[PDB]
């Protein structure tokens, strides 16, 4: 029943220091299993960084070493990660886990993303896409929100505050020529439902602390 | 550092069929080997405790076997939900390492893309930039062709495409192509069209709007 969640800055300039903290709930680190940090770059394999024993013992992976330090704050039930002299390679999602025993990790964190760029943060604009004009057809139609010009990733989109989750496709972002991420999230609904049912996209952006909601109408 | 090597690195299988993945190790790891399942945008999931011990929640279809240098994970019957990438990692010795990963794609019977086209928002026209998107809803295989026509003129270099991961339920891909134009150039034209070419389609399908 142990749960782990990682939180920290979304973006870090190169040649700086990466700092992350994993929060454990339902079990005190001071007793029991040792706790680890694992990272995974986009579209690549998992890499094991190191761990901290309940005892306060710490050991690291030989590669990436001299940049990595792991510490904990038992009072807050937390164990933190620090990476220094960060480059573009260090851009990855970071995981919290539990060594458990026999060196297999049964419990993983939600995972947080960190991207290494000198660029500043925005600032997404949310534009609605208009559903099909054929309401007489009675068949399935599709609408969606357009999320454009934000940095960095990720952004979270939900429909009707999580009430509508079926038939929803949120495309992975792509880097525009402007240097800003952009994506579209669409959902298919019965054409007959358009008049009676209202559809709203719930867009949220953590780095720029932006929260935009948009109604979709013909 | 012990190095694990998985095979195949990529795999495409038909539903309800046997799936096998091998994990060879630099040094004999004896009993100590584990298997993980990682669906997109999610944390890896424990499939198999050391050797082949099931995990408390993993279906009977999922299994495993091995000792020494060689280990094999087997999926007795491939299901729609199984669409993910699988990693093997060793627990014998520090530093801990993971496999190269094995992506498994479900080969479902061919289906035609449902195509929709969206005009740029009036709120976006004020910005001075116009974005037109063409939607290719659910379609297998992933291979597809999108052509943008402005007043029956082929456009190039102004379109960007995004493809989603395989669906957990229907195992179908989805594609979105975005056409970006300035308001100045957007309004010096009348007809905008999206041309889709897929295996499911007998002939290329074009969805267009005016004004």
């Amino acid at each position: 029943q142990v749960q782990l969640q990682e939180s920290g800055p979304g973006l870090v300039k190169p040649s700086d220091t990466l700092s992350l903290t994993c929060a454990v709930s339902g079990y005190p680190i001071r007793f029991g299993y040792s706790w680890h940090w694992i990272r995974q770059p986009p579209g690549k394999g998992l890499e094991w960084m190191g761990y901290i024993h309940y005892s306060g013992y710490t050991d690291f992976n030989p590669s990436l070493k001299t940049r990595i330090t792991i510490s904990r704050d038992t009072s807050k039930n937390q164990f933190s990660l620090k990476l220094s002299s960060v480059t573009a390679v260090d851009t990855a999602v970071y995981y919290c886990a539990r060594k458990d025993s026999g060196n297999y990790f049964p419990y993983w964190g939600q995972g947080t993303l960190v991207t290494v760029s000198s660029a500043s943060t925005k600032g997404p604009s949310v534009f609605p896409l208009a559903p099909s004009s054929k309401s007489t057809s009675g068949g399935t139609a599709a609408l969606g929100c357009l999320v454009k010009d934000y940095f960095p990733e990720p952004v979270t989109v939900s429909w009707n505050s999580g009430a509508l989750t079926s038939g929803v496709h949120t495309f992975p972002a792509v880097l525009q020529s402007s240097g800003l991420y952009s994506l579209s999230s669409v959902v298919t609904v019965p054409s007959s439902s358009l008049g009676t049912q209202t559809y709203i996209c719930n867009v949220n952006h953590k780095p720029s602390n932006t929260k935009v909601d948009k109604r979709v109408e013909p | 550092e012990i190095v694990l090597t998985q095979s195949p690195d990529f795999q495409s299988v038909t539903p309800k069929e046997k799936v096998t993945i091998t994990c060879r190790a630099s040094q004999s790891i004896s009993d100590h080997l584990h298997w993980y399942q990682q669906k997109p945008d999610q944390s890896p999931k424990l499939l198999i405790k050391y050797a082949s011990h099931a995990i408390s929640g993993v279906p009977s279809r999922f299994s495993g076997s091995g000792s020494g240098t060689d280990f094999t994970l087997t999926i007795n019957s491939l299901e729609a939900e199984d669409a993910a990438t699988y990693y093997c990692q060793q627990g014998y010795d520090f530093p801990l390492t993971f496999g190269g990963g094995t992506k498994v794609e479900i080969k479902r019977t061919v289906a035609a893309p449902s195509v929709f086209i969206f005009p740029p928002s009036d709120e976006q026209l004020k910005s001075g930039t116009a974005s037109v998107v063409c939607l290719l809803n659910n379609f297998y295989p992933r291979e597809a062709k999108v052509q943008w026509k402005v007043d029956n003129a082929l456009q190039s270099g102004n379109s960007q495409e995004s493809v989603t991961e395989q669906d957990s339920k229907d195992s179908t891909y989805s594609l979105s192509s975005t056409l970006t134009l300035s308001k100045a150039d957007y309004e010096k034209h009348k007809v905008y069209a999206c041309e889709v070419t897929h295996q499911g389609l007998s002939s290329p399908v074009t969805k267009s709007f005016n004004r």
